């Protein structure tokens, strides 16, 4: 999930991305 | 500014303010 991506591991805009509407 | 560790409401905020007018869905599930 987008914890694991971006807070327990450096965050990206194209992760960001995967979560936007 | 999103190349970074972002937890909690850093996080949040992130995805308010990079995904804009099409909004975000939130899953701290991990």
């Amino acid at each position: 999930g987008i914890v694991e991506q971006c807070c327990t591991s450096i965050c990206s805009l194209y992760q960001l991305e995967n979560y936007c509407n | 500014f999103v190349n970074q560790h972002l937890c909690g409401s850093h996080l949040v905020e992130a995805l308010y303010l990079v995904c804009g007018e099409r909004g975000f869905f939130y899953t701290p599930k991990t």
